[PDB]
DNA sequence: AGGTAGTCACAGCTGATTGCGCT
DNA sequence: GCGCAATCAGCTGTGACTACCT
């Protein structure tokens, strides 16, 4: 409160520090927890807030957790109790809790099962225990629009009433304004009203502690609850998601980005929950596989909602989906749910429970705290520290090296500023001479290398000097899909470029060395995800920037989230033998050549 | 030509961050390192291509 | 400045002097280098020179960069003198003086250091060591807040004398408070035992203006450096010189005593070190310092920007703003990396090394972009017609070492503008001469 | 002869300064002389200018944490 | 004296057309 | 002549740059 060095002290907030330093935790007035990992109770500690609260960053020593409403709404949706929650973080405080945060943690605690939804015979439900909170909120004029016709009484029993369900979006972004937030749980072990499969796992593909740990708080009191899980990658993720579909017992549908992606999810239920292919079924407007009367279905976004002509097949297939209740709807990069077409698939279709599943929750445009009732309360954050220590995940050794404006590109980028200074310092030389040096450092060592480079104008002239395979992205699905192929078990190539097809879930293969040049300006996400392709010091990726160019200031923002997660990016200013061998634009004659061909665009 | 090559190289590997670096090495410490722990960790935290 | 800079530029005679204390002797034996240790504990017990080549052959021949540095600094700290052996040859042998007060210090011999201790018995009002250590460290951030200049510390006019002789702050005007300096910030950015060796330096540095004995200061405070934590020993036995000088100790907190009078006198852990944790670094720039003194916060708070503070911790963020700015100040990135090192918490002592490299690589990137533009004021000569002119010229300006820049292939040179009055006299008399 | 102060920098920074002079976004044409790749001759009257213009630079591609 | 719908780049998807192959 | 695969039109997501009112 005061700032005397600019600094919000709380010094005289919390003095009860009695004996005296055994309890490895601080606590915020506002809101925030600091987590010294150097303890003997770390392990319980990191349990303990993990439930509660949802982490902020989680450096080599002191990690920062953020106290939020849904972070306590989805520990009370566990069998945790206010009196546990708080006698346990008063018991760990080594300073006493301030009188703002149990204030805050009750108020947030006492309304949370005061208000549900209900699926039953393809109709939308708001059942509430106490009848006086319905005539709270029946002057509200959001809702009146719901009911139909007007739903005098609804007389059943416990008062509910019908909502309507194309506008389930609206009253789920109301009642939480209205400090009564819906929960999504799922009963499914006593239904007797929907079909259950017979979908039944291998009892041969283990799961790691942590996966055990997302699937157990998923299903706290033997039912299963709307959330996001939040996993690498390279780690388990799909594993997950079968296993959780297994244990619902129920009609899935899965969600996916790319027309790949369906056949990632459908290898991966044929690989780990032994299912008859005739209850499998992909809905992608390429085979047609006979989805009507289907066990578990697979499909992606931009399909379910088409504001145009729908094929005929398609609108029959679409028409005899939304007849009936779905168990265990289950969507892929969540991250990206927020959009002006994505948002309405939740309303197109009717499911009991929604999992949600990405490895980069983090996003621009602030549209992820819509996510929080879109779909649920974040579950699972699994710590990517803790979790490459194992040796389950590759330890990455992330570089950040930068290359000098050559004198022929740095007058003409400070003399353009109207957006046609992107090729200048996307095709700096400089950089240039490190990538290709790079690669041949590692070709050498016999690394795989994954080039990720937008802007493919320049990715043209990047990778036909070179003379090695890249991946325009409009160029066809079979010419993709065998480079790729034939990348990982080829020893005569081990290099590959991408123009931002590979900033999402694929089948990339494994890989050691990834170098990104000239990405997007803040995407956080995307930096990221070129990461995550990486790990499944083992690899090592590398960042290429300009100096004294808007892509220092790029690289510097888009950093943050990893180094949120633990990363450290080293910076590399000079490359060992660098003239020891020759590499292109040796001279300043191509250098120079160079500019005419770069402002040769001349897009106007 | 050759004295071309020359000239970039001197343009391109000692534009901004050498300098000052070079400098501060032709003023630096010059003799031994201080001990075996300070080679092996900067041995450690060192990339592959900058060990050779 | 360390003890063998100063000890190298004393005189023969003071020098001898020193050794006749035998506390004196041991501490400049452990200022030795380890192959210098073994020479003079070779050489302990011998009444005859040994030839210099004889000594040389001991180190194998990769190594004798360092014998060399080592006979080189016992030749400065006069430890040895070569002696005209017969035959032609340099004999090499202990200073007899020196020898004998290290034997006394090591075998044994004499009389005590100290007078005695318990012919008084019992302290009535002794103290306890966690107390010393309280005592010590309230007055060392007592003197650090008058360098900051805080009502809060008064302390005496001669100390403050004596730290605006050591140029730390300087008194613009008389009767106002004395502004602290760049190198004010330098020295508070400077450990605690390189803060107390340097004060002392610059005491030892004035001694002679205040008319004290150098020798038996030095003698004095090697002995105290020796002293046992928590035992006391008697005042009596100095000269009133010195105990102005213990007096002024007391002040500074290294040595701790009840009243002026008083007979007794505890040596603090400050004098104990004064012969030679509580901050956790977080890759993601940011400092956990385990600390409630206002004086860590003051320093913390210099080169980044505070976020929390709890009752006894400290959360701080290293940006590039508040880098920037303490650079301005006048402290500069490696200053900032000791103070980081030294401060460093023992949890962090398992990382190899304790502070990411990371952080401090861009500290010093940062550091750097401060000084990224060079400005060196002149006067540029553009008007050679010949090429022959131009280069006499240039040979004058280099002989008068007034050249900044030269550039031979358009004939261009920059002069300073002290030297440019010199070369246009040099110029017109050539002109004149021709 | 020409009377002022020498800067010495990376080509870079330079050319910024040939920009900054050929742009007249100081006002005037007041960096005169060019001598070297890495070394220009800039009156001393607006340095400050000058170093504002560098620091402008320098932290607008920063994006400080603050 | 200080902030958001068009606009641009680069990818994705699905809905048709549309020339190419033939024991 | 029929059938399969290549191709384009239209719509959308992501991130960033830009011209008029409190």
């Amino acid at each position: 409160k005061v700032d005397e060095y600019g600094a919000k002290d709380y010094r005289l907030q919390m003095p009860l520090k009695d004996d005296h330093t055994s309890r490895p935790l601080w606590v915020a007035p506002d809101g925030h927890i600091f987590l010294e990992a150097f303890s003997p109770v770390y392990k319980y500690a990191q349990d303990f807030l993990v439930a509660i609260a949802e982490p902020v960053c989680r450096p080599t020593h002191v990690h920062e957790y953020k106290l939020t409403a849904y972070s306590l709404y989805a520990a009370v949706s566990v069998g945790l109790q206010t009196s546990d929650i708080t006698e346990y973080l008063r018991k760990l405080s080594k300073t006493g809790v301030p009188d703002g945060i149990m204030q805050f943690i009750k108020l947030c605690t006492v309304s949370y099962g005061k208000v549900k939804l209900v699926l039953k015979h393809n109709r939308y439900f708001v059942e509430s225990c106490h009848p006086d909170v319905i005539q709270h909120l029946l002057q509200d004029p959001v809702i009146r629009e719901c009911r139909l016709r007007n739903s005098e009484g609804e007389a059943t029993e416990t008062v509910s009433f019908e909502v309507k369900q194309e506008m389930i979006e609206e009253l789920q972004k109301r009642c939480i304004h209205l400090e009564y937030p819906l929960l999504a749980e799922y009963d499914f072990r006593n239904d007797s009203v929907n079909p259950d499969i017979n979908i039944d796992l291998k009892p041969t593909a283990v799961l790691r502690p942590y996966q055990e740990k997302s699937l157990r708080k998923m299903f706290g009191n033997g039912r299963a609850r709307s959330g996001v899980i939040v996993l690498p990658c390279g780690a388990g993720k799909s594993l997950v998601g079968v296993t959780a579909a297994c244990t619902v017992r129920k009609r899935c549908l899965v969600l996916g980005n790319s027309a790949v992606s369906v056949e990632q999810w459908k290898a991966q239920f044929k690989m780990w929950s032994t299912i008859d292919d005739s209850q499998i079924c992909r809905f992608t407007s390429d085979a047609k596989d006979k989805p009507i009367g289907c066990s578990v279905a697979i499909s992606t976004y931009s399909m379910l909602g088409h504001t145009t002509k729908r094929s005929w097949e398609a609108e029959r297939v679409m028409e005899w989906l939304k007849t009936q209740e779905w168990g265990l709807m289950i969507l892929d990069e969540v991250h990206t749910i927020p959009a002006k077409m994505f948002r309405r698939v939740l309303t197109i279709v009717q499911a009991h429970c929604k999992l949600g599943l990405t490895a980069t929750l983090v996003r621009e445009d602030d549209k992820i705290v819509d996510l929080n009732f879109l779909i649920g309360p974040k579950l699972y954050e699994a710590n990517w520290m803790e979790l490459q220590n194992n040796g389950y995940i590759a330890k990455v050794q992330c570089a950040e090296v930068w290359c000098p404006m050559s004198p022929e590109f740095y007058r003409e980028y400070v003399a353009i500023k109207t957006k046609k200074r992107i090729l200048l310092y996307t095709m700096n030389p400089n950089k240039f001479r490190a990538c290709q040096f790079l690669i041949k450092f590692h070709e050498r060592r016999n690394d795989k290398i994954i080039v990720f480079a937008d802007n493919v104008f320049a990715l043209k002239e990047y990778a036909i000097r070179l003379n090695k395979p890249y991946i325009y992205g409009p160029t066809s699905q079979g010419e993709r899909m065998q480079i790729l192929q034939n990348f990982k078990h080829n020893p005569k190539i081990n290099t590959i470029f991408i123009s931002k097809v590979g900033d999402t879930s694929f089948d990339l293969p494994e890989a050691n060395v990834l170098i990104q040049i000239s990405s997007h300006g803040g995407s956080r996400r995307q930096e990221a995800q070129r990461l995550g392709r990486v790990l499944r010091y083992n690899a090592f990726f590398y960042s290429l920037v300009s100096q004294d160019t808007q892509e220092m200031a790029y690289s510097t923002k888009r950093q943050r989230f990893l180094v949120d997660q633990g990363y450290s990016f080293k910076v590399i200013t000079k490359l060992a033998g660098m003239e020891e061998e020759d590499l292109a634009f040796s001279t300043k004659e191509e250098q120079q050549q160079l500019l005419q061909k770069v402002l040769a665009a001349t897009d106007l | 030509g050759t004295s071309s090559q020359a000239e970039a190289a001197r343009i391109l590997a000692a534009s901004w961050p050498q300098n000052r670096e070079d400098e501060e090495k032709q003023k630096l410490k010059g003799g031994p390192k201080k001990t075996k722990r300070e080679k092996k960790a900067a041995a450690s935290h060192l990339f592959p291509f900058e060990k050779l | 400045r360390n003890l063998q800079e100063f000890l190298g530029g004393l005189s023969p005679g003071v020098l001898d002097r020193l050794y006749g204390h035998p506390a004196t002797c041991l501490a400049v034996f452990r200022e030795l280098p380890s192959l210098a240790k073994n020479w003079v504990m070779r050489m302990l017990f011998l009444e005859q020179p040994l030839p210099q080549a004889a000594v040389a052959l001991w180190v194998k021949k990769e190594f004798s960069k360092a014998q060399e540095e080592s006979t080189g600094l016992l030749s400065g700290l006069r430890i040895w003198h070569t002696q005209l052996l017969p035959g032609g040859l340099q004999g090499l042998i202990l200073n007899p003086i020196f020898r004998q007060n290290l034997r006394i210090a090591l075998l044994g011999g004499g009389k005590a250091w100290s007078d005695d201790t318990s012919q008084l018995g019992p302290d009535k009002h002794a103290r306890d060591v966690p107390s010393l250590d309280k005592y010590a460290e309230e007055r060392w951030e007592v003197v650090l807040h008058f360098m900051v200049g805080s009502p809060s510390a008064a302390v005496s006019q001669d100390l403050a004398q004596l730290l605006s002789q050591a140029g730390l702050m300087k008194s613009t005007e008389p009767g106002e408070p004395p502004c602290i300096t760049s190198a004010g910030f330098q020295f508070l950015l400077l450990d605690t035992p390189a803060q107390l060796w340097y004060f002392m330096l610059q005491y030892l540095q004035t001694a002679q203006s205040r008319g004290m004995d150098l020798v038996e200061i030095l003698s004095f405070l090697f002995q105290l450096s020796f002293s046992t934590l928590g035992k006391d020993y008697s005042v009596e036995g100095m000269s009133d010189s010195l105990l102005n000088f213990l007096q002024h100790l007391r002040e500074f907190g290294l040595v701790f005593q009840r009243k002026r009078k008083s007979r007794r006198y505890y040596p603090t852990r400050l004098a104990i070190n004064l012969s030679s944790g509580f901050i956790v670094v977080e890759t993601n720039y940011r400092l956990y310092a385990y600390t409630e003194s206002e004086l860590q916060i003051a320093l913390i708070a210099l080169f980044s920007e505070m976020l929390y503070r709890f009752p006894n911790m400290v959360v701080a963020q290293v940006t590039r703003e508040s880098v920037q700015q303490a650079i301005a100040s006048g402290i500069t990135a490696q200053q900032i990396i000791h103070f980081l090192r030294t401060r460093a918490h023992p949890v962090m002592l398992k990382q190899t090394p304790v502070l990411p490299p990371t952080i401090t690589d861009q500290i010093r990137l940062w550091e750097l972009e401060r000084d990224r533009l060079r400005f060196t004021e002149g006067v540029l000569y553009n008007q050679f017609l010949s090429q022959v002119d131009f280069e006499l010229l240039l040979a004058h300006a280099r002989e008068l070492g007034v050249l900044v820049f030269e550039n031979s292939a358009k004939r261009l040179m920059v002069v300073t503008p002290a030297g440019h009055s010199d070369v246009k006299r040099f110029w017109k008399r050539q002109k004149h001469s021709s | 002869v020409l009377k002022g102060v020498l800067i010495e920098c990376d080509p870079a920074m330079k050319q910024f300064l040939l920009y900054l002079d050929e742009s007249n976004a100081l006002g005037k044409k007041f960096i005169i002389q060019d001598i070297d790749d890495t070394h220009v001759f800039v009156i001393a009257e607006l340095v400050n200018v000058l170093q504002e213009r560098v620091g402008e630079l320098m932290d607008q591609n920063a994006f400080s944490l603050t």
